[PDB]
């Protein structure tokens, strides 16, 4: 499954 | 930041605000857009001391909506404390044009080391709240992530203890 | 907002400062009177950004207290946000000398009815770190109790999630 | 037993 997390 | 705010209601019998029991407080959840609570500027994360003079200590959530319910008369009388536990936190992007940290539903889950992010003490666990200014609540972190994207080197964001 | 601080080392090699690690990042935990400390303004709550041009983010408490012990030379430098004071609420004790909350082991459990804490929004479940700008934590019942009752009618707290 | 509370 994806992690869905986001880097900024 | 206590201050009084006075609603005026709908078309169709609402005020666009959904509210949570916390630690026997009473907070904001949820502010729909050109809502009544909008034009007056309820935020999610602000406190309601009471509601039409009625101390909102110890109620259920349930109980403040069926209070905001059975809401007599078109205006609602609202004592609120400005969002507290809020902080605020200004970075700059570095050359990748990051400023070094992970989210996930609109919440920092880690601070990536050395970056703009661990020097001006980015916190985990907060969810964010504005960028820049522009409110990102209840946005998906797609969008969030564009907003960041298309910031400027200038980051700056408040957050709040999850 | 964010300053730079130069404490000098007391007779003792001590600064009077007490550390203590939050969502990954660093906080003033304790202040000695008559310290470097407490005269470079330093209060709980405070954020510490760097110390000696290292960034604090994500120590242990531990840690941070080592790097305070094995700090070389007689000044330490540290980089600091000041407090944005978001976690204080003060209420006015009624003609009873009765400021309206119940508390045990330093936490809040319950808020009494029509009270000042209640017209407030005192939270249960969070510990009362400052009574009138006066450290308590760590302090026994008893002492919280004096404090509380020595104290004027206004009573300033402020707490934190347990 | 007893509470142990305290009334502010």
């Amino acid at each position: 499954a994806p992690t869905n997390e986001f880097y900024a | 930041g206590i201050r009084e705010v006075i609603l005026c209601k709908d078309q169709d019998g609402k005020i666009g605000l959904r509210l949570k029991s916390v630690d026997n407080g009473i907070f904001v959840q949820l502010v729909q857009a050109n809502s009544p609570a909008s034009l007056v500027g309820l935020r999610f994360g602000d406190q309601v001391l009471q509601i039409n003079g009625e101390n909102c200590a110890g109620w259920s959530s349930d109980k403040a909506h069926k209070v905001l319910k059975q809401a007599f008369g078109e205006k609602i009388t609202m004592t609120i404390r400005d969002r507290p536990f809020e902080r605020t936190v200004t970075m700059h992007k570095d050359s990748s044009g990051h400023v070094g940290f992970i989210f996930k539903s609109g919440k920092i889950t880690s601070i990536v080391k050395d970056s703009s992010a661990a020097r001006n003490g980015l916190l985990t666990d907060h969810h964010i709240c504005e960028i820049n200014g522009q409110n990102v609540i209840g946005l998906k972190d797609a969008q969030i992530a564009d907003i960041l994207s298309t910031a400027g080197t200038v980051v700056t964001i408040t957050i709040m203890p999850a």
